[PDB]
């Protein structure tokens, strides 16, 4: 089974320059060198993620697509900057504006076929398909416009496989781009038709964690990418190693949502320890049970207690036992049992891997979606009809194809998409 | 013949593979005859498991089945199209089988619910064998939904449509859950971590308890073919419940003044028998038993006597007697990686009671509950369903309890 | 501003060829009592019934002129077509029907461009003008029929400030006789006979859209009024699970716009539910009739009803579906 990867935009493509770097450090994989696990366990299933080519070399299947030559250029620098064929960096030279429609409807029509171009020669490039992993932001129409320019064009081209999106929203009281919140909703407007699963992480629960949590004082962008990339590796192939009950990403499509409405998700990474000191004994999936469920270790900007719980989609990995997995999640189901709605009987979903990783012990991984994305989605709502009326420094988008009623129509999408979960809290 | 079997389904692929180190050591069976069976499941890594250390070298590799495809946890998909694709190879595989062999006995079918791809490819396959070799002896084990320790999200959905291809596709069928075997593992084996691993060889020695080294080299056979007229009252194809006893550990339980009488009693108790239906209100219509090691019949027709004559486990009113009586001779094996009892005397049971519909009212409003908002249905619209077939599912449950409400207790 | 559900029930005669199979009749339809004996003991009330020998000026007068005096009041109109494949809906709606020669065969479509010009030019004061669209949707996508050729993926919806359904990507003609009315509807569907001018595989399960419109302007007051022809797909259900390998996504497009459909009406058959989220945004054709149903619309359901036993189940369920959404 194969998947490739995007990276879209500047944040999307320090996400995947964390997340290569890791995941083929999981695998044992020197940069330029080769397979070096002291077991043959990180091998048997390296057709995911790598193509070989000459029993040295493992390329990583992956995309490369910015409006900026300069951020590729410090990637194809840094450290793992020899890892890639570099026939797949794709870029023009051209403006990275900040543009939704300059991504979407000029500027990234220049760059949409050879991103086509690339995909069609790697999706049958070898043996069955399986999903794509969108990485991007909505900040900048590299990510936001060209995103879903790209896996819009993708659906309708095949209707078949799995679409990761891995979304960074602007958080609403750390909004660090004062011009940012149209493509917000330019960009949500064409995810929730095209699409099945979104993971949307926030910025400001992660500094929540590395700087509140974490004692760890400096929050360097690395170790943002660096959380987000453990989080995003304790998906995937760790489902596609050997496990005792061990799922897919399209199990996890028919488990979670309701509806084909597609019901965006909420990642979450459980081991979170000051970096020497917090060695405490506390170590089982029972620590990390009451670890995952709190406001805090939650990606999302908005409090997930204060309202329903959908789907638990728990992914556990590391020798452990099924009973005290089991007995943990009917207390969960059980304590929090009011705000966990009661209709849908199980609302928990177990994914359990053999390996542990590399240095740790033991570890899990928490997936969720829960009613409380609506209280930040009526934010970004509120943020984008607040400045949408004046209109002073709105007439950049204009000439550039968008019109007037697109703008209301993606409110309105945007807005009954909140209003069904106002319905679902109750 | 020694009911070649299938397996499908991570669980039943664990499941076989515990099963089947508990058949290659109770009969000395040497690394180096042929694996009599089929490992079947639409994930290659579950397969790959058995194919890649222990095991491997022992089988030869060019008759078990994969799929490349997806793992497909849902009834729609797993019948449907994603499944198509492996049951041909399936069918010629089991039917060279069924040449290579000479006078056999029947079908052992190891799956599960928890989870569509265990299922679907299950209902159709035996459909199949239904075709093909109707005139045979199906036997099913399938591990039943949980009440409320249930792991997937689409738990009902499954079985709920899977209660159609267990009725007219084979007779006598074995359904334990989880729930009560993680009792036994707290209160009788007295350990703290259980992992599937071990339920795995709980299930093994039940059915090592069944067949093994009672057909192969032996004579004191009991038939196959003399339970599935002899555990239903009626034919329509009703549901036992098997249990084994003597789950003390050869550890800490050395309880070494011990007899038959113990775990014979042990059978009847409530609390033991790994579902629950426990005789709350629950009667008795069949209780054809299996015993293992030594056999003084006076403890046979003591205990059938001692049962008899509590009124309290009351039996049902128009079925007089139901009782059969297996004896073997020779004990069970234990694994060195196990831990199991060793001990010369040894009995599984298995019976049919009325209760059956009480965990059927458990799995069935739990279907309701979700089924009244129409819950998940586009997965399985996406996959070419409809809402009759729900329909025809309920209906169907509700004629299976009907059925067990008069037939049961009502005279 | 905001008015009931109206119903209007038709049965048409039998055909022909759906008689000489030995095929016999299962309803017995009570006018007066304003509902039908389906088989024995099914008996379903509704608004309007009018029995197998009704003509189109029949259900013209019995709704449609109510309807016109709305839509020349600044209120939206729609009126679209359900039923079985046979059943009569291409009659029903009868956009400029032909072929069917006598007067009284051709549908409401020239009927009402016939009943506008009368008060058009009495409405001279108010400015008053009026435009078609004619479109097809098949296959979740759409087809500008006015158009030999425009591509789906560049034609998309819209919605306005005010709150309303906005197109783009539309030819518009101002209509100012029914010679142009009925010669685009002669090329419309000459040019989607069997759809879009393609080989018929089954054409009539898909969705054909058609709307009239009239401004309202003078102190300047901007209401304007919409006469939509709504033409639905089939009412039938098709089982279909192996055809062609995986391709069975027409029956994905007509079961999923029609489970979204029927949890949309059965949103209004629980009151309880009326106050909750309807889930317009499912599929294309439940979006634009999302201001058509309610609000300041005026709605007319018509379901083409079949005669024969032959058709007794699925007009069953065609009678289940109408008395959940009739209303
Ligand atoms: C022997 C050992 O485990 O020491 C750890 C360690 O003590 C802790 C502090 C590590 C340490 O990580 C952090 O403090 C951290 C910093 C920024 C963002 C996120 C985390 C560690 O950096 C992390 C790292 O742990 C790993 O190696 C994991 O396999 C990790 N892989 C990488 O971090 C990695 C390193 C180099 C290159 C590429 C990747 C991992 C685990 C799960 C999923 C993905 C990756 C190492 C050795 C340690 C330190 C350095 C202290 C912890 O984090 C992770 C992801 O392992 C935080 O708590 C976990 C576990 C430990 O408590
Ligand atoms: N007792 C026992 N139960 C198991 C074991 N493994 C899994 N189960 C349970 O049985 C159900 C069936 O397992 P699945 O892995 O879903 O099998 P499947 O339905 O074919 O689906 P796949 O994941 O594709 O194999 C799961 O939901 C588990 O809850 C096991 O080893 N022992
Ligand atoms: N956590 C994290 N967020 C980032 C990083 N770089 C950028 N972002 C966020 O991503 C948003 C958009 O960045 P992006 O669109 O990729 O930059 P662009 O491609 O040049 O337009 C910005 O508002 C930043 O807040 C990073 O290294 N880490
Ligand atoms: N009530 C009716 N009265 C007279 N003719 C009818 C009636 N209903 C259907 N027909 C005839 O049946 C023919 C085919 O029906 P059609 O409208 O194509 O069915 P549908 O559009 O529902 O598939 C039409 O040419 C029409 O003349
Ligand atoms: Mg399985
Ligand atoms: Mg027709």
């Amino acid at each position: 089974r194969e998947i490739v990867h995007i990276q879209a935009g500047q944040c999307g493509n320090q996400i995947g320059a964390k997340f290569w770097e890791v995941i083929s450090d999981e695998h044992g994989i020197d940069p330029t060198g080769s397979y070096h696990g002291d077991s043959d366990l990180q091998l048997e299933r390296i057709n995911v993620y790598y193509n070989e080519a000459a029993g040295n070399k493992y390329v990583p299947r992956a995309i490369l697509v910015d409006l900026e030559p300069g951020t590729m250029d410090s990637v194809r620098s840094g450290p793992f900057g020899q890892i890639f064929r570099p026939d797949n960096f794709v870029f023009g030279q051209s403006g990275a504006g900040n543009n939704w429609a300059k991504g979407h409807y000029t500027e990234g029509a220049e760059l949409v076929d050879s991103v086509l171009d690339v995909v069609r020669k790697e999706s049958e490039s070898c043996d069955c398909l399986q999903g794509f992993q969108l990485t991007h932001s909505l900040g900048g129409g590299t990510g936001s416009g060209m995103g879903t320019l790209l896996i819009s064009k993708i659906r309708e081209e095949y209707p078949d496989r799995i679409m990761n999106t891995f979304s960074v929203v602007p958080s609403p009281k750390v909004s660090d781009t004062v011009v940012e919140p149209y493509n917000a909703t330019l960009s949500v407007h064409q995810l929730v038709e095209n699409t099945d699963e979104t993971y949307c992480i926030d910025n400001e629960a992660l500094y929540d964690i590395c700087f509140r949590t974490l004692k760890l004082t400096t929050p360097t962008y690395g170790d943002l990418n660096h959380l987000v990339s453990a989080t995003m590796s304790g998906v995937t192939t760790c489902l596609r190693f050997p496990g005792q009950l061990n799922a897919d990403l399209r199990k996890l499509a028919v488990n979670m949502v309701p509806f084909p409405r597609l019901h965006f998700f909420m990642p979450g990474f459980a081991p979170l320890t000051s970096r020497g000191s917090q060695q405490y004994r506390a170590l089982t999936v029972p620590e990390l049970t009451q670890q995952m469920f709190d406001a805090k270790n939650m990606m999302a900007a908005c409090d997930p207690r204060h309202g329903r719980y959908l789907t638990v989609a728990a992914v556990f990995r590391g020798r452990m036992s099924m009973k005290e997995v089991d007995e943990q999640m009917l207390n969960v189901q059980n304590k929090n049992s009011s705000y966990f709605v009661e209709w849908i009987p199980n609302n928990v979903k177990t994914a359990v891997c053999d390996i542990p990783p590399r240095g740790l012990k033991m570890s899990a991984t928490f997936i969720g979606n829960s009613t409380a994305i609506q209280e930040l989605f009526k934010r970004i709502s509120e943020q984008f009809t607040a400045m949408f009326r004046r209109k002073a420094f709105l007439h950049w988008y204009t000439g550039e194809g968008m019109d007037e009623m697109e703008f209301t129509e993606a409110e309105s999408n945007m807005n009954d998409l909140v209003s069904e979960y106002q319905q679902y809290q109750d | 013949r020694e009911c070649i079997s299938i397996h499908v389904g991570q669980a039943g692929v664990q499941i076989g593979n515990a099963c089947w180190e508990l058949y290659c050591l109770e009969h000395g069976i040497q690394p180096d005859h042929v694996p009599r069976a089929v490992f079947v499941d639409l994930e290659p890594t579950v397969i790959d498991e058995v194919r890649t250390g222990t095991y491997r070298q022992l089988f030869h590799p060019e008759q078990l089945i994969t799929g490349k495809e997806d793992a497909a946890n849902n009834y729609a998909r797993g019948h449907y199209t994603i499944g198509k694709e492996i049951i041909d190879l399936v069918l010629d595989r089991i039917r060279k089988l069924a040449d290579q062999c000479t006078g056999l006995q029947g079908f052992s079918v190891f799956h599960s619910f928890g989870g569509g791809t265990g299922s679907g490819f299950t209902s159709l396959l035996m459909e199949r064998l239904s075709v093909d070799y109707g005139k045979k002896s199906k036997l099913e084990f399938s591990i039943y939904p949980a009440p409320q320790v249930s792991t997937a999200v689409v738990e009902p959905y499954n079985s709920i449509l899977t209660t159609h291809t267990t009725l007219e596709h084979s007779d006598c069928a074995f359904m334990v859950d989880n729930e009560a075997i993680y009792d036994i593992c707290r209160r009788n084996l007295d350990i703290e971590r259980p992992t599937y691993t071990n339920l795995n060889r709980l299930i093994g020695q039940i059915v090592s308890s069944i067949t093994a080294s009672l057909r192969f080299d032996g004579a004191l056979n009991v038939d196959l073919t003399e339970f599935q007229t002899n555990l239903v009252p009626y034919p329509r194809a009703h549901f036992p419940l098997a249990t084994y006893a003597p789950v003390i550990s050869a550890e800490k339980a050395y309880h070494e003044q011990l007899s038959v009488a113990e775990i014979t009693n042990a059978c009847f108790e409530p609390a033991n028998q790994m579902v629950k239906c426990d005789p709350r209100h629950g009667k008795y219509m069949a209780c054809c038993l299996l015993y293992r090691g030594d056999v003084v019949p006076k403890d046979v027709n003591a205990a059938i006597a001692t049962i008899k004559t509590k009124r309290t486990i009351q039996f049902v009113d128009w079925c007089p007697t139901g009782f059969k009586v297996g004896i073997n001779y020779e004990p069970p094996t234990v694994v060195p990686g196990g831990d199991l009892a060793k001990v010369q005397r040894a009995v599984c049971m298995l019976s049919n009671t009325t209760a059956i519909a009480e965990a059927w009212a458990r799995l069935d409003h739990k279907f309701d509950l979700m089924y009244a908002k129409r819950a998940f249905v586009h997965w399985y619209v996406g996959e070419g369903m409809e809402e009759g077939e729900f329909s025809e599912a309920r209906e169907d449950m509700a004629a299976l309890e009907k059925d067990y409400e008069e037939v049961g207790v009502d005279s | 501003e905001e008015a009931p559900v109206r119903v209007a029930l038709r049965v048409r005669p039998l055909l022909p060829k759906e008689l000489l199979h030995g095929h016999q009749s299962c309803l017995q339809v009570e006018p007066g009592l304003g509902r039908v004996t389906l088989g024995r003991d099914r008996h379903f009330g509704f608004h309007v019934v009018l029995a197998e020998d009704a003509g189109q000026e029949a259900v013209y007068q019995a709704c449609v002129q109510p309807l016109l005096e709305a839509f020349f009041e600044g209120f939206n109109a729609t009126v679209f077509a359900y039923g079985q494949t046979g059943s009569g809906k291409t009659y029903t709606m009868g956009e400029a029907s032909v072929a069917s020669l006598l007067e009284d065969e051709q549908g409401i479509v020239p009927r009402a461009m016939a009943e506008a010009f009368k008060l058009i030019d009495e409405n001279d004061l108010l400015d008053c003008l009026v435009h078609v669209s004619y479109l097809e949707v098949y296959k979740e996508e759409f087809r500008d029929l006015l158009e030999v050729g425009t591509a789906s993926r560049d034609i998309q919806l819209r919605e306005d400030e005010r709150g309303n359904v906005v197109l783009c990507g539309v030819k518009e003609v101002d209509v100012e006789g029914l010679d142009e009315v009925l010669s685009l509807l002669e090329m419309g569907n000459a040019a989607r006979h069997t759809g879009a001018t393609h080989l018929n595989h089954l054409s009539s399960r898909s969705h054909t859209v058609f709307t009239v419109t009239l401004e309202q302007r003078g102190p300047g007051q901007l209401l304007v009024s919409k006469f939509h022809f709504v033409d639905l797909a089939g009412s039938e259900r098709v089982l279909k699970t192996g055809s062609t390998g995986e391709r069975l996504k027409e029956s994905i497009q007509i079961n999923s716009s029609l489970l979204a459909l029927g949890n949309v009406i059965s949103a209004l058959g629980d009151p309880q539910r009326r106050g909750s989220h309807i889930p317009y945004r499912d599929s294309k054709i439940t979006r634009i009739l999302k201001d058509s149903l309610g609000g300041n619309a005026k709605t007319v359901m018509i379901a083409c009803v079949s005669p024969s036993s032959s058709d007794f189940d699925e007009t069953l369920n065609t009678l289940n579906y109408a008395s959940r959404a009739q209303n």
